[PDB]
């Protein structure tokens, strides 16, 4: 099907928490793009907010272009950049362990892509791994970060006033990789992105983390037992056999308060410093490109 | 009964 002027819709690649991801080409330039729709009947229509966040974003490293937006026929229509698969589809393919390298590889991309996020007035309120994509071709090195269905601004773009402490929140993004805050039901800022990316973090050294897989009978049942067990294991029993660097990391981000802007560049000097120490090359070698 | 993907699943909006 024939999509703005110059685009061609292929097949599904991926479906999130509204519309579709089609594979598409870029008729006009020859490349391969990902085409998001959404059926404009949508009881909550949500593409069109997401494109202007996408939009606010463009220029930063590591978030996919927009090529078009627009609407044809039953749909509303974003066409991006192609990206590569997601740091939890590169786990499993990697056997649910990555090694040392690669974890501190990732780290120091996605801290830079949630400051850089920061830095446009938004929080993503939704760091796991399924919302981390290497690129494809030349960009195969480079980490995307993606979904920003549940981003919102944490300041006025104008006088960056930082918005209100709130409590009582229901839990926004997901229950395995929410900040403890973020059960408590206070409301998200900077600190609760980089909290949440602790986790990734440690759940990529681990394989799991020690609240997967809590049996309950309702969903709010099953976020309050995710909830108890994180804020009943210590950092240092969490990161017990790593390097210290990922508890300092998570003790520093639990500290921050609640409009504190985070030192980002010592939390990536911080993994940097241990990247040194192991005799590690900044050189982008995976561990999966090392699968044969 | 909850599905045990209730803890991987993205919950809210942008509010
Ligand atoms: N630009 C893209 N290139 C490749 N795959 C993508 C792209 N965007 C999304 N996907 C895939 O489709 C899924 C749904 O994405 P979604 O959460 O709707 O994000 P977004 O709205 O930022 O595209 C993702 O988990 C991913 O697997
Ligand atoms: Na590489």
């Amino acid at each position: 099907l024939r999509v703005g002027n110059r685009y061609r819709l292929g097949r599904k690649i991926g479906s999130g928490s509204f519309g579709d991801i089609y594979l598409g080409t870029d008729i006009a330039a020859g490349e391969e793009v990902a085409i998001k729709l959404e059926c404009v009947k949508t009881k909550h229509p949500q593409l069109h907010i997401e494109s202007k966040i996408y939009k606010m974003m463009q220029g930063g490293v590591g978030i996919p272009t927009i090529r078009w937006c627009g609407a044809e026929g039953d749909y509303n229509v974003m066409v991006m950049e192609l990206l590569g698969p997601s740091l939890e589809d590169l786990f499993n393919f990697c056997s649910r362990k990555f090694s040392l390298k690669t974890v501190l590889l990732l780290a120091d991309q996605m801290i830079s892509r949630i400051e850089y996020i920061h830095s446009k007035n938004f929080i993503h309120r939704d760091v796991k791994p399924d919302n981390f994509l290497m690129g494809l071709g030349k960009k195969g090195n480079l980490v995307y970060i993606i979904d920003f269905g549940l981003a919102k601004k944490y300041r006025d773009a104008r006088t960056h006033q930082h918005i209100p402490y709130r409590e009582n929140k229901n839990l926004t993004g997901t229950a395995r990789y929410a900040s403890i805050n973020t059960h408590l039901g206070i409301e998200q800022s900077r600190r609760d992105d980089l909290e949440s990316l602790g986790y990734v973090l440690m759940y990529f050294n681990l394989g799991s983390l020690p609240w997967q897989g809590l049996k309950a009978a309702t969903k709010r049942q099953k976020y309050e037992r995710i909830s108890e067990k994180k804020m009943s294991t210590p950092i240092e029993v969490l990161c017990k056999g790593y390097p210290s660097e990922f508890a300092t990391y998570l003790n520093f981000c639990r500290s921050l308060r609640f409009d504190d802007k985070p030192d980002y560049s010592y939390l990536r000097q911080l993994f940097r410093n241990l990247f040194h120490r192991q005799g590690f090359s900044y050189d982008y070698v995976f561990d999966w490109n090392m699968l044969k | 009964y909850t599905p045990s993907s209730a803890s991987t699943v993205s919950v809210g909006s942008s509010e």
